[PDB]
RNA sequence: CGCCGCCAAGGUAU
């Protein structure tokens, strides 16, 4: 915890007029503030009136101002657009490998259109994938499975979207929150989607884990279970966002070496999903 | 859920082959009774057979229903043009929707068109009669290409093949 | 209509007052437009109790379109006389009727653990809504001249202007 | 490490990940003081990640860099605005993920901590952005700031005083010798020694990198205010005027003439 | 192309949304509430075992905690517009308050999302035919017997009066 | 549907439903209790119930 | 947190400065003073010069 | 024998 000039013998000889002399010192009071957030801001104990800032997700469940200020400074300068376009830029980079599927003739980056990434009555399409003729989806399931039943109508192209979301201790399911939202914008007549087919991606920012929810032509679920296992380990957008909480909340490590991290499976073991030894 | 569709609940549906494939319209015959009355009859009498789409604005609009090509043949089977039918919940805030075709006043026949987006300055000025079940909307996004050589009328535009009838209410007859 | 031309009148052209009866602020708002335009107790009340005759009149013309029964508007209904404050904002700007909040909140256990004595079930279908009505009615009956006078007071205020130093 | 990675260059390739992966989990540790080492070794390792081909970690590690400056100890944030300046000085400067329109107002509550290190890298930056970035302000920042670079003065390092200077200089190229010159001017009531002769300096070097005859009107004119200060001011500053630009005085000696007389 | 099922019913459901399920969070069989009430009953029926060591589960050796959401509602959501921001510290680099002040301290100059939404809705000397249009020294292209006419009249050039010094070229 | 009088303004500035409700209590207990009987008989033959979503 | 009973101060302002202006202002204020106590006592021989 | 469920003015000047 906080370490960095706690006592501050002298601090530099400055004038402090007023307030920043005698008043209280507002970061320890928004840091604290920002430690709890999930369970200040829950979302399932007053399920009405909720006010989502600019840019934004939170939805924040309550009349706090500060909460809403120790929230908005680790969403400071556009970065929730900037984790949009870093993780569709690695997903679409990601498919430059195009014959290792059926055929891949182009990944469209479509019409970068602001507002998107924080929309949440309606939608659109990220980025779309081509073909020559007949991909043989499946059935609309999550990346959790392995069966792959694929009894479906042959398309031709393909849309995969990403959603952004936050926290907050109640709902904390994206297997079940990106087939509601995927449910839902395949039922919503407000879409400009190319395709009823294509996978709706859903990532959990505080409580970071990832899932997604649609159809699965046979080059594309463990490919890009690894490849976005890949996102969640590299990334620039995502992880300045994590050292934006760690200044404005001060967390800091003790230990001399890395703490066994790295490409191992054992990494992922303990991501609050059960695995089994045999 | 938050999706809200916000529009009254459809009646009737029929289906329309081209080229371009397969669309079933479903239509709203109950806030729009004499243009859906008109839409069923030229479908059952096979008046669509040959008609091709002359007009394509990309994005807003892809027009149909002229046995000719020109964009003023229509001919409904009243004798003379019907009045409009408006509804505040029939709007043009999506596409795939389905409209006659007007020129000002109470002026409707056989020609109508598809909406291909937002159109916004058509809200009040035509009437909505019927949409598409959706995973057969593209069948009709197809329909817009630019090919068009002009403002309208592209080199080979799409014809209508067969005009099914899937559900038929207040019975009617070819002539 | 006068909710929105209240907002039409005083020259804001900012707040968009929907049609379900909330407000909201669009542009981020500077000091001489926050100090101009925030409203008391006599504009925020009538507007919670608009939205909740509102939901109300929506309800029943959701059964009237067609597509849901009467044990299904009657346990909704329900949940509306005996839910407000979860779902309206109306305590926000008069506390007293949070105790009749309270007061439909505990009839409603009268009722509720009356349907599941035997095999009848758990979960939902708790249409008995007369008691949160009356009670919700009783409000209104003696609230109706409270902000009568305060709208009346208000008009006055935006009508004639305002006495600095009157009275 | 420095002479190792630099006589390694492209060499280094596959181990630059694990290296920078060290670093950056390296720069929390329980803030016990190992934070400047770090923050050095990017410095260090700046040139050769240039030379390898290897700029998507450049600007990974930029926009690191840019909110990692949030310290309370001034050892490790010397050490930052080091490592920022060496990403400053091998990457060019319009094509770095941190841009200069909203790096320097960053640096601006940076500037007023009384630390000689944390002062010396800032105004060193500054110096950077004011000669190859002037164009990324509203025109009212540079302005702002040479009144706070009033303040930076009187440190005790001499490598501040006399980057300083050059700030003002550079200022004056970018926004016009005229509104920092009464600034410069208004400088010269201080009673105190090495804030005055070290704006002294600073009307020389307006004068020096900028076009003459934009100074020295008011630098005439200022003799006629009844002060000591200000006179000797005005006097040390035609001093190292003339030292600063040796030939072209030749056409301005008849003009001071009568000022020295 | 995309062939229709050949049926009379519409796109969607009956109701046209009026049973909104609300099933962002964990569903109701595997939500920690009924995790806590199948603990609860299996603690209330097996009284009389004393350690029978089935073990029954990992809660289960001897509603509060996650809450389950009402399926029957969306959240009522506003845009919260109005952000925080120290103006005295953000455009000037001083704020009186310091540390005390409640606002941010930033200083990120970005667009808005108001401003995003109200961005995102919109010869010739002689002046007559090139006969033989040929250079100078500096590049100025003339005629062959109008600039030696010129040459005639000044024996320098006509646009910018340059040293032609007798030498004129294709 | 309870059709009802009203007392409207010319303009359309507000419309007072004009009814006391005047119920006899009896028939009113006794119809609250039919449909006590009806609608626990109800859920009890419902496989799962979804309220209303309610804005 | 106490909004009324709170050290307060008004936004725009700048702060104070350091010792350099200070005592500028320290010393003009103490040479209004000198001439103002010269002014009273009516002093016909105090005379300043051109460099203060 | 089982309290308690919170809005706003107070700050980014006129
Ligand atoms: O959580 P409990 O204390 O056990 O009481 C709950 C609760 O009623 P109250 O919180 O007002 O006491 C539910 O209402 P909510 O506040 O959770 O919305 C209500 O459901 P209804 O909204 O339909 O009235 C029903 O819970 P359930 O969903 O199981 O019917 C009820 O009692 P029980 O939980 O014992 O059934
Ligand atoms: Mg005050
Ligand atoms: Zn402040």
């Amino acid at each position: 915890w906080e370490k960095a000039s706690g006592f501050e013998e002298s601090m530099k000889w400055k004038k402090l007029t007023n307030a920043q002399r005698s008043g209280l010192n507002q970061i320890p009071n928004r840091r604290f503030t920002l430690w709890w957030s999930p369970t200040i801001n829950r979302a399932n104990v007053y399920v009405g009136f909720q006010v989502q800032l600019d840019l934004t997700g939170i939805f924040m469940h309550g009349k706090i101002p500060t909460l809403k200020i120790s929230l908005i400074q680790i969403f400071r300068a556009h970065l929730w657009q900037k984790i949009h376009e870093s993780i569709v830029m690695d997903l679409c980079q990601v498919f430059d490998q195009e014959l290792d599927a059926l055929e891949i003739e182009t990944v469209q980056k479509e019409t970068i259109h602001p507002r998107k990434s924080y929309k949440m009555n309606s939608s659109c399409a990220d980025i779309l994938l081509f073909a020559s003729y007949k991909w043989n989806v499946s059935r609309p399931s999550l990346l959790a499975d392995s069966k792959d039943v694929m009894d479906s109508t042959t398309t031709q192209k393909y849309w995969i979207d990403i959603q952004l979301r936050w926290g907050d201790y109640d709902s904390h399911d994206i297997e079940r929150y990106a087939r509601a939202k995927f449910l839902d914008y395949t039922t919503d007549n407000m879409s400009i989607y190319p395709s009823p087919t294509g996978v709706l991606i859903a990532i959990d920012l505080a409580y970071n884990l990832h899932s997604a929810y649609g159809n699965w032509f046979p080059g594309s679920k463990p490919l890009i279970q690894q490849a976005m296992a890949k996102i969640m380990k590299a990334n620039p957008a995502l992880y300045v966002l994590r050292e934006r909480i760690r200044k404005g909340l001060q967390l800091y490590s003790s230990e001399p070496t890395e703490p066994y991290l790295s490409s191992q499976n054992y990494g992922e073991l303990f991501s609050n999903q059960i695995i089994w030894f045999v | 859920s938050n999706i809200y569709i916000q529009e009254p609940p459809t009646n009737g549906k029929v289906l329309l082959k081209t080229t371009a494939g397969d669309i079933d319209i479903e239509l709203w015959s109950k806030e729009a009774p004499k243009a859906c009355r008109n839409f069923i009859q030229l479908c059952l009498e096979a008046y669509y057979d040959n008609t091709i789409f002359h007009r394509v604005v990309p994005g807003f609009i892809v027009q149909g229903g002229d046995p000719t090509g020109t964009g003023s043949g229509g001919e409904s089977i009243y004798g003379a043009p019907f009045k409009d039918e408006f509804h505040s919940r029939l709007r043009f805030n999506r596409r795939g929707l389905v409209a006659m075709a007007n020129a000002g006043s109470h002026d409707n026949g056989s020609q109508f068109f598809f909406t291909l987006g937002r159109a916004d300055e058509l809200n009040n000025k035509h009437t909505i009669f019927g949409k598409v079940t959706g995973d057969t909307v593209y069948n009709m996004l197809r329909l817009s290409e630019v090919d068009i050589d002009d403002d309208e009328r592209p080199h080979n535009p799409h014809k209508i093949k067969s005009c099914e009838v899937l559900f038929n209410p207040f019975d009617d007859i070819i002539p | 209509n006068m909710l929105n031309l209240l907002i039409h009148r005083k020259n804001l052209n900012y707040l968009h007052l929907d049609y379900n009866f909330n407000l909201k602020p669009v542009k981020t708002l500077t000091t001489k437009e926050r100090k101009k335009s925030r409203f008391g107790n006599a504009f925020h009340l009538c507007r919670e109790v608009l939205r909740l005759t509102k939901l109300v009149v929506d309800s029943h013309v959701q059964y009237r379109l067609g597509n849901v029964d009467a044990f299904q508007l009657a346990d909704g209904l329900q949940y509306i006389f005996a839910h407000v404050g979860q779902l309206t904002g109306m305590y926000r700007y008069k506390y007293k009727l949070m105790r009749q909040i309270r007061m439909c909140k505990d009839l409603k256990h009268l009722i509720y653990y009356r349907f599941n004595t035997g095999p009848v079930g758990k979960g939902p279908g708790c249409g008995f809504w007369a008691a949160g009505w009356r009670v919700w009615l009783f409000f209104m009956r003696g609230i109706t001249p409270l902000l009568e006078r305060w709208l009346g007071n208000l008009l006055a205020r935006q009508f004639e202007g305002r006495h600095s130093k009157g009275v | 490490f420095g002479t190792v990675v630099n006589a390694l260059g492209k060499r280094v390739k596959p181990y630059l990940p694990q290296i920078c992966g060290t670093v950056l989990w390296r720069l929390n540790n329980k803030s016990a003081k190992v934070r400047q080492q770090a923050a050095d070794l990017i410095s260090r390792t700046a040139v050769v990640m240039k030379t390898c081909q290897e700029e998507k970690l450049m600007g990974h590690l930029g926009v690191v860099l840019y909110e990692y400056l949030g310290e309370e100890y001034p050892e490790v944030l010397g050490s930052i605005l080091g490592a920022l300046k060496a990403i400053v000085n091998v990457i060019g400067m319009h094509k770095m993920t941190p841009p200069i329109k909203d790096l320097l107002p960053r640096l601006t509550p940076i500037l007023k901590n009384r630390h000689e290190k944390v002062q010396e890298n800032c105004i060193d930056l500054v110096g950077r952005i004011a000669d190859r970035g002037a164009e990324y302000v509203s025109a009212r920042e540079w302005m702002r700031i040479c009144f706070e670079l009033l303040e930076l003065l009187k440190a005790h390092k001499k490598a501040i005083r006399r980057a300083t200077v050059n700030t003002f200089g550079y200022i004056a190229k970018a926004i016009g010798p005229h509104d920092v010159l009464a600034t410069l001017l208004n400088n010269l009531k201080v009673q105190e020694r090495q804030n005055r002769v070290c704006t002294t300096v600073a009307i020389a070097i307006v004068a020096e990198t900028c076009s003459p005859f934009t100074v020295l009107p008011a630098l005439m004119n200022e003799y006629r205010v009844p002060e000591l200060n200000v006179q000797n001011g005005v006097l040390k500053s035609l001093s190292f005027l003339f030292e600063y630009i040796g030939e072209m005085g030749k056409d301005y000696i008849y003009a001071v003439t009568p000022l020295l007389e | 192309v995309y062939k229709s099922t050949r049926s009379a019913k519409p796109v969607g459901p009956e109701d046209m949304g009026a049973t909104a399920v609300y099933e962002l969070d964990t569903e109701k069989e595997r939500d920690a509430q009924a995790i806590f009430e199948r603990s609860q009953k299996i603690q209330e029926e097996l009284r009389g075992k004393e350690d029978d060591k089935i073990y029954r589960g990992i809660n289960n050796y001897q509603r509060k905690g996650p809450i389950r959401a009402p399926e029957h509602l969306r959240a009522t959501v506003r845009w919260d517009y109005q952000p925080d921001i120290c103006k005295d510290y953000k455009e000037t680099g001083f704020c009186g308050f310091g540390d005390s002040c409640k606002f941010l301290h930033d200083r990120s100059d970005y667009k808005h999302g108001w401003q995003i939404e109200r961005e995102l809705d919109e010869c010739f000397i002689c002046r007559q035919s090139f006969q033989n249009p040929v250079v100078t020294k500096c590049r100025h292209y003339f005629c062959e017997s109008c600039a030696l006419q010129h040459f005639r009249t000044t024996p320098r050039c006509y646009v910018c009066d340059q040293q032609t010094n007798g030498v004129f070229n294709p | 549907i309870r059709d009802v009088p009203v007392l409207y303004h010319i303009t359309g500035a507000i419309s007072f439903v004009n009814e006391i409700p005047w119920v006899i209590e009896p028939v009113y207990i006794s119809q609250w209790g039919s449909m006590w009987i009806m609608m626990r008989r109800e859920k009890r033959d419902r496989r799962h119930f979804k309220r209303m979503r309610f804005p | 947190m106490d909004f009324q009973h709170r050290p307060g101060g008004k936004t725009g302002s700048g702060g104070v400065a350091s010792s350099s202006e200070s005592n500028r202002d320290r010393r003009e204020r103490l040479r209004q003073l000198a001439l103002e106590t010269i002014d009273i006592n009516k002093d016909p021989y105090f005379m300043k010069n051109h460099l203060g």
